[PDB]
């Protein structure tokens, strides 16, 4: 959890701003955001919002690897669980 | 003689084969109206009208079908009165910024 | 200079700058003037009413001319 | 470096001025075109007539084809008329002689002149130069022989300078095919030397300009390089004799006179061309020198850059480069 | 001037196709639909009354706006009775209207010329073949969409010895000047 | 079918495939007529321009180089649009900006000022 | 019946909305909105000469004349309120008398010089004369003449032109802030301008001449230069601010021969900075046109995009991956930026920044780093807190949209930074990020003067970025929001005024560098177009890599040097400070053989091991939306609902030096209006 940025090199959640399917992404993005930006400071956590894209989270690894998971319908947990997979993976 | 638009699949086909068949009649005259016998290759010749036919397939208006075999007709006429590893990308590159 | 250069290469024959320099400012005696462009105003450009309040000469933007106030 | 600035064809710039040294010949008709149709300007130094680069004037666009008027031994001239330009082509050469100018004057001395030419003015990129196939020191011909040490001399002078050494051309100004079909049109046969056994590689004339025009293109791959440049396939004099006769619908007809006969024929144009202060006819086929240089075969030596190294296949020569030959039917 | 064997026409003429009619000092208008231009027109070819025996000509209007982009224009002339009229259909690029040839013989070439600037077809049309552009022509040059300069230009290729067909490359481009007034509407 | 009209149509086909942009021309700066807008182009982007090296002309080599200024005036995007698609090539349209009408007043010019 | 240039009115409440005739058919108009505009909605244009949509309403030139039922006298249409049940005709022999009257008052001592003005074919006074005037002239007796003025090295002034509507009188006094001008004199001569030699000198002093209906103020660096038929017109965008103002450029053939603004409500109702107006003459100095190697002598050759491809891949898989740096230019495209990026990654290195970045920027919220309120919001506002910016000098544009706020409403506007000269009556608060803390912790007016005023705005300059203490800075502004409710479910205050083009879009696309000695640390430097990079701080022996299109000051730094495409070349896309994002459009053919940003760097990936996926600016656009989908919606603007409150603070006092002068020219900033002659001009004359 405190450990993304040994492997993940850049983070990005996409969503909506209204979307029905990106509400559950949004309270994870706010809490999750400002405990691990407490946790690890220089992993970029980037949050993009657009008018109707998918809710979806990229990791970008060294050499510049990304890879994607679509977080439509998962709940809080997870699309934590998804994220320290993602973590782990690297 | 131009004919009425085509009411049908069917009629526009049988247009399409009525061409077709003055195509490949009128293919040995070309012959003798360009001569380029070293590497003409007829049965290629027709291979490659079939290939147009072939790949204007994905017309479906009967109107479209008939204004296409009108202009070919015309080109069938035009042509008897003889009247004539760097990836693709890097190439282009190298070439000009306008592709 | 520049654009004389630009618009000419024969460098030789004097360019219109110079005799239009060369031709020396007229004095009238009135406040205001009527630039014609010659003898005959049919002839010439489209009327200029030129100002003369400003000490220096003034050009006539047609034909340039250099009218100054006589007092 | 040459900058390019329009899409291509005509009306362009391809920042490239050419003076092409005897474009007015057989292949500087094409080679001249090539270059106007790449947008290039092609100056054009002409000798004596004003009508002579006349054509050449309608193959580019306004101003780019520019023809200028010289003395070939006037040296203030030449470097007059290479005063603008940015490459340069030799194809100056004559195949025969006259009072005035000899094969060594005709190819040596020239190139050696335009050589230091374009060694003296520092504005040169490109020095293409061309010879003849069996152009060897050790050659019979006199002026193979001459276009040999031309072209020794090219590369001595100014090593960035390419050799190109096309076979013979045949198209619808040259002067082999043309003779041949005109002299069996008037005499009912054609006169074979040393039965016809010989054997060269006869070269399509836009093809060799089309390989001048890549080599111009090269990016930097041939700055002092010779290409021997030839046919698809090998053909006996004999072949080219009968490949000429069917093209022309007539019934062929040889009479193969001996070497020595030959040779005793051509002999007394010389001595009378140097004799006499008046012109003699050209010789169209009794020519010494092509007897001389027909003694030996030239072909490709298997060894030298040729049309496959440089890029482009040749033409086979039934059908495309023969088409000229129908106005000789009936 | 003189509106009467127009009028005389909307009295007389069915009604089923005349689609509208344009009462001007610059021309009376027939608009119709194409199913029904040569039915009209043989009316009032034939009709006593109305004798419009002499086709003026035919013209092609472009309005790329429209769904059906081409305007075909018919002026017809009534020497008997001293009058000009004029009767017009809309047709798009692929669809076929009827051909009036057997009608007005002259029509032949003023539609061979509707087809070369436009691409209208005709139906019953003798032969359609192109009239005024060159051989092998590709494009409709009087469409709205066509450049003024064409695609091609000609010059003459001297190691072909003819004259070759190439991509436009002109210089000196058409300079077009926008004179238009803000205020003119 | 979107493209069938443009492939019969007689443009070569090199011209059939390129990226036009559909836009309302937007009313001049240096006047405030409004008789000019409302109007729709296509815009070909057709910028290889050149000089000519004997007079210094503006050479070209596009054929759609002045076609969609000068002739090609629509009533509508969506005619733009269907005109676009019927020929075939891609097209992206820009969103016009139209002014705002807000209530103006000489009154409200001359304002009163607060006590000192 | 749509209305005249298809506008849209504003309805206040649909409640007030009164009927009145115009030319017979009845339309539907607010309260207060003349007739003028009533006439307008109705779809009918009237002429007029003194009066501006922006500017205030002035009877000067009685030309807008309209006969209003029950009134013996024409009514000026841009002054008369409608009334319910008011019947306005303009086609009446009345109406047209009038105008025809006016208009040849108007002509009688106008010069006959029209084909020397240089507003030929887009002078009103010549439209209207042949629209609505007679095709005549009574008038042969003496004309007036007046003297020309001599107002700076961008406004040439020819002042027998001028029909004396004192529409530039009051545009400096409203809109430009700056009041300088003035008609002085009575009676029928009488002279506009400064009474004594004052050249005028403001950033929106280039909208003065665009206003002026006839020739009489006219750009001087476009003097004689081309008519207004023989210029084509291309509607783009400019990249020397990050207003992303909408323009006009008119070009006549490859050459780009002026600048001139367009309409966006949004962004910039009808006006233009005069670095944007004027930064069309740096195009054509200076401009790189072929690849080149600096050799070991020191000197450029010239080489082919093959050589300098390659030899750039060689050295760059020479080196490792760890010391390898990429910074973006002021003005990118997205899909340079993106290009960039994905290249320097698969290459091995996680250190591409943009310029004007500092090292620990909290890029994660877009809500964060752009202006929430937007420009209408600015409108809408009520109090500003500027705090590290000077909008005069960077967003002249947003500069003016608060003078038109604060004139419109009394705001009550603070500004804290070093010393600077406003034209809205600023309160300078202090120069401190200490007197920011004050403010935050309460005890202080202003922040008294924020709590108790409701709409307040609170804007953060660009430059804090390049501190080192931003996150308290905006910890700071954060604690401000939280105790003033600047931040509300239906009103956004919080904003950050970006000062470069690329910024914005930098910052979505994440370029922010890694480490401070990131630039000094590095053997292999890309210069994205970058001339303010501080070129001393790179190793001697770095290579370095110049993508760039004019030579100003990484040229003498670079080995290797790429020619590219201009903003008005190209087809990129940019983001502004209000969150829009919106296209540029390829005006005038590129310089030389050089190629798109993205093309080249494509190009140089392929050259070198690692090959970028996407052969195509749609491909590159679907990797945009990949990365950040909000740069895929052109012209629409996406507001951020995420706060930005959530953002951690790691220092927890901020640093005691003042805030810096990030602009200190605002006539050489870029690398285009540093090239320019006329801006140089204008930066010698006007400062
Ligand atoms: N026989 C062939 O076709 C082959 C020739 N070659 C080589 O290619 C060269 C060029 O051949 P090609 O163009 O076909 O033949 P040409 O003889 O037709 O071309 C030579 C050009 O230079 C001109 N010229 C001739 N003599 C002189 C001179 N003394 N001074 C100045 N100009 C002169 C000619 O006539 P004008 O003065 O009127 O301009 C002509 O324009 C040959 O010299 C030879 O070395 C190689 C293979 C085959
Ligand atoms: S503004 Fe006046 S001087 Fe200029 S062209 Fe128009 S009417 Fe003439
Ligand atoms: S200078 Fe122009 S804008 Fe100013 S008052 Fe005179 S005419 Fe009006
Ligand atoms: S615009 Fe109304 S009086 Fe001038
Ligand atoms: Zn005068």
């Amino acid at each position: 959890r405190g450990q993304l940025s040994k492997n993940i090199k850049e983070l990005r959640f996409l969503m909506c701003q209204s979307s029905s399917a990106s509400a559950s992404a949004r309270a994870f993005v706010e809490k999750n955001y400002k405990e691990l930006k407490t946790l690890n400071p220089k992993l970029p956590i980037l949050i993009r919002e657009c008018s109707g894209v998918e809710p979806q989270l990229w990791a970008r690894y060294d050499l510049g690897v990304e890879k994607a998971i679509k977080l439509e319908g998962l709940s809080e947990a997870q699309i934590s669980k998804a994220l320290e997979d993602l973590a782990k993976a690297g | 003689k131009v004919l009425p638009n085509s009411a049908s699949v069917e009629e526009a086909r049988q247009r399409v084969f009525d061409f077709f068949r003055a195509t490949c009649r009128s293919l040995p005259s070309v012959m003798e109206i360009y001569n380029l016998y070293d590497v003409t290759s007829v049965a290629q010749l027709r291979s490659t009208v079939a290939s147009e036919i072939r790949k204007n397939i994905g017309v479906s208006d009967p109107k479209v079908i008939d204004m296409l075999l009108f202009k070919g007709m015309e080109e069938l006429m035009n042509v008897v009165n003889h009247s004539k590893a760097i990836s693709p990308f890097l190439k282009n590159f190298y070439s000009s910024n306008y592709f | 200079s520049n654009h004389t250069a630009k618009w000419m290469q024969d460098t030789s024959k004097k360019s219109p700058m110079e005799l239009i320099n060369e031709v020396p400012p007229i004095k009238v005696e009135g406040r205001i003037v009527a630039c014609e462009g010659d003898t005959n105003p049919a002839l010439g450009h489209p009327i200029e009413f030129i100002c003369l309040d400003l000490p220096e000469p003034a050009v006539c933007k047609y034909c340039g001319l250099r009218y100054v106030q006589d007092h | 470096h040459l900058v390019r600035k329009g899409t291509g064809g005509r009306s362009s710039v391809s920042g490239i001025i050419a003076t092409v040294f005897g474009a007015t010949g057989f292949l500087g008709r094409y080679v001249v075109q090539q270059l106007a149709k790449m947008g290039s300007q092609v100056l054009v130094p002409f000798r004596g007539s004003e009508d002579c680069p006349r054509h050449l004037k309608l193959m580019g666009d306004l101003g780019q084809i520019v023809p200028m008027k010289y003395n070939p031994r006037d040296e203030s001239s030449v470097k007059a008329v290479m005063a603008k330009a940015n490459v340069v082509i030799n194809l100056i050469g004559r195949d025969y002689e006259t009072r005035n100018y000899s094969f060594e004057e005709v190819h040596y001395h020239m190139a050696e002149n335009l050589a230091k030419i374009s060694r003296e003015h520092g504005g040169i990129l490109r020095f293409i130069q061309v010879s003849c196939l069996g152009a060897s020191p050790s050659s019979p011909s006199r002026m193979l022989r001459a276009k040999a040490a031309a072209e020794e001399v090219v590369l001595r002078e100014l090593p960035e300078a390419t050799i190109l050494k096309p076979a013979v051309m045949i198209g619808t100004e040259d002067r082999i095919l043309n003779p041949w079909a005109h002299f069996a049109k008037k005499y009912g046969f054609i006169p074979l030397f040393g039965n016809g056994s010989t054997k060269i590689q006869p070269v399509y004339v836009v093809d060799v300009a089309a390989a001048l025009t890549t080599v111009l293109k090269d990016d930097g791959t041939s700055m002092g390089k010779t290409y021997e440049l030839g046919g698809p396939e090998i053909f006996t004099v004999h072949d080219l004799a009968e490949l000429m006769y069917e093209t022309i619908r007539e019934w062929p007809r040889y009479v193969k006179v001996p070497f020595p006969i030959a040779k005793a024929l051509a002999t007394p144009r010389e001595i009378l061309l140097n004799k006499v202060p008046f012109p003699l006819p050209t010789p169209e086929i009794l020519n010494l020198d092509k007897i001389q240089a027909l003694t030996t075969d030239t072909i490709v030596s298997e060894n030298a850059l040729t049309f496959n190294d440089l890029g482009i296949i040749p033409h086979k020569l039934k059908g495309y480069p023969v088409e000229f030959l129908i106005s000789y039917r009936k | 001037d003189n509106q009467f064997i127009f009028k005389y026409s909307w009295e007389t003429l069915p009604k089923k196709w005349v689609k509208k009619m344009e009462r001007s000092e610059h021309g009376n208008r027939f608009d119709t639909k194409t199913d029904y231009l040569f039915q009209l027109l043989c009316f009032l070819k034939l009709h006593t009354y109305t004798r419009v025996q002499v086709l003026i000509d035919i013209c092609g209007v472009d309005y790329p706006s429209r769904k059906r982009r081409f305007e075909v224009v018919y002026n017809l002339l009534s020497t008997r009775y001293n009058s000009r009229i004029r009767v017009q259909t809309s047709a798009d690029e692929v669809t076929r209207i009827s051909s009036v040839v057997s009608l007005f013989p002259s029509a032949g070439w003023w539609e061979r010329e509707v087809w070369d600037m436009f691409g209208v077809s005709f139906i019953n049309h003798p032969d359609l073949r192109r009239i005024l552009t060159d051989y092998g022509f590709e494009g409709h040059p009087l469409r709205k969409d066509f450049p003024l300069s064409g695609y091609v230009e000609v010059r003459y290729d001297d190691p072909e010895k003819r004259v070759v067909s190439e991509p436009i490359e002109m210089t000196q481009e058409f300079r077009y000047f926008d004179f238009a007034s803000p205020w003119e509407q | 079918k979107p493209g069938e009209i443009g492939m019969v149509s007689g443009i070569p086909q090199e011209h059939l495939r390129r990226r036009v942009v559909i836009y309302s021309p937007a009313r001049t700066a240096s006047q405030q007529g409004s008789g000019k807008v409302g109007r729709w182009k296509i815009n070909f982007l057709s910028t290889q321009k050149w000089e000519n090296p004997l007079m210094g002309w503006t050479s070209t080599g596009d054929p759609y180089a002045h076609v969609g200024d000068s002739a090609l005036t629509f009533d509508s995007a969506e005619a733009a649009k269907a005109f676009a698609e019927k020929h075939g090539w891609e097209y992206s349209v820009k969103k016009r900006h139209t002014p705002l009408l807000k209530v103006k007043s000489y009154a409200d010019n001359f304002k009163w000022k607060g006590f000192p | 019946r749509s209305p005249l240039a298809g506008a849209r009115v504003h309805f206040a409440n649909p409640d007030d909305a009164i009927e009145v005739f115009v030319d017979g058919y009845p339309v539907k108009i607010p309260k207060g909105m003349t007739v003028l505009q009533a006439c307008e909605v109705a779809g009918v244009d009237i002429p007029r000469f003194c009066y501006h949509s922006r500017l205030s309403i002035a009877g000067n030139c009685r030309m807008c004349l309209v006969e209003v039922e029950k009134s013996p006298k024409p009514v000026a249409s841009c002054a008369m309120p409608a009334l319910p049940g008011m019947k306005i005709k303009t086609d009446t022999p009345v109406a047209k008398k009038a105008r025809e009257g006016v208009m040849e008052f108007l002509l009688m001592n106008h010069p006959l010089d029209c084909p020397i003005c240089d507003q030929g074919g887009e002078c009103d006074l010549q439209d209207q004369s042949m629209a609505f005037g007679s095709d005549r002239g009574r008038f042969t007796e003496v004309k007036r003449s007046v003297v020309d003025k001599n107002l700076g090295p961008l406004v040439k002034t020819v002042m027998t032109r001028c029909i004396q509507c004192t529409r530039c009188v009051r545009f400096a006094t409203e809109v430009a802030g700056v009041q300088d001008l003035g008609m002085l004199g009575r009676g029928s001569g009488e002279e506009i301008g400064t009474y004594v030699e004052k050249l005028l000198t403001s950033e929106l002093s280039g909208n003065v001449i665009d206003i002026c209906p006839v020739g009489a103020l006219t750009s001087k660096p476009f003097a004689f230069k081309a008519r207004n038929w023989e210029l084509k017109g291309t509607e783009t965008i400019d990249v020397t601010d990050a207003v992303g103002s909408n323009i006009r450029i008119d070009s006549r053939g490859p050459e780009v021969m002026r600048i001139v603004p367009r309409l966006n409500e949004d962004i910039n109702e009808e006006w233009i900075s005069d670095k944007t107006r004027f930064c069309y003459d740096g195009l054509k100095r200076q401009r790189l046109n072929d690849p080149m190697i600096r050799g070991p002598d020191g000197r450029f050759k010239a080489v082919n995009w093959r050589d300098a491809l390659s030899v750039i891949a060689d050295i760059a898989h020479q080196v490792k991956p760890e010391e390898i740096v990429g910074v973006a230019g002021k003005l990118s495209d997205a899909e340079s930026m993106i290009a960039l990026k994905d290249f320097l990654n698969r290459m091995g290195s996680n250190d591409v920044w943009g310029e004007g970045i500092g090292v620990n920027t909290n890029a994660d919220f877009r809500s964060g780093y752009i202006m929430n309120t937007s420009i209408a919001g600015l409108e809408k506002a009520d109090v500003f807190l500027l705090v590290g910016t000077q909008p005069r000098v960077e967003a002249a544009m947003v500069n003016a949209r608060i003078r038109k706020t604060v004139r419109s409403n009394q705001a009550k506007v603070g500004y804290i930074g070093p010393a600077t000269d406003f034209n809205y009556d600023h309160k300078h608060l202090g120069t401190d990020p200490q007197t920011l803390v004050e403010i935050a912790e309460g005890r202080h007016p202003f922040f008294k003067t924020l709590s108790d005023a409701k709409n307040p705005v609170i804007i953060v300059g660009a430059g804090v970025f390049e501190r080192k203490d931003q996150d308290a800075i905006f910890a700071a502004v954060e604690t401000i929001a939280q105790k003033a409710n600047v931040v509300r479910p239906d009103w956004n205050g919080l904003n950050v005024l970006l000062l470069h083009a690329a910024q914005a879009a930098a910052l979505d696309l994440g370029l922010v560098p890694q480490s401070e000695k990131s630039l000094e640390s590095a053997k292999f430097v890309y210069l994205m177009g970058a001339d303010d990079v501080n070129l001393d701080k790179i190793p001697d022996d770095a290579f370095v890599v110049y993508q760039g299109h004019h030579g100003d000051k990484s040229v003498y730094r670079a080995n290797v040097i790429l020619p590219t495409a201009a903003f008005s070349e190209k087809e990129g896309t940019y983001q502004n400070t209000e969150g829009c994002t919106q296209q540029t459009l390829p005006a005038v053919p590129t310089v030389g053989d050089s190629r798109d940003d993205w093309k080249i760097i494509r190009a140089l990936s392929e050259v070198a091991g690692v090959r970028l996926p996407y052969d195509t600016i749609g491909a590159v656009r679907a990797r945009i939306r990949n990365v950040a989908p909000n740069l895929v919606n052109v012209d629409e603007r996406e507001p951020a609902t995420l706060p930005s409150s959530l953002r951690p603070s790691f220092t927890q006092k901020v640093d005691t030096t003042p805030f810096g002068t990030v602009i200190e020219n605002f006539y050489m900033t870029d690398a285009i209006t540093r090239a320019s002659k006329i801006m140089a001009q204008c930066s010698a004359t006007l400062l």
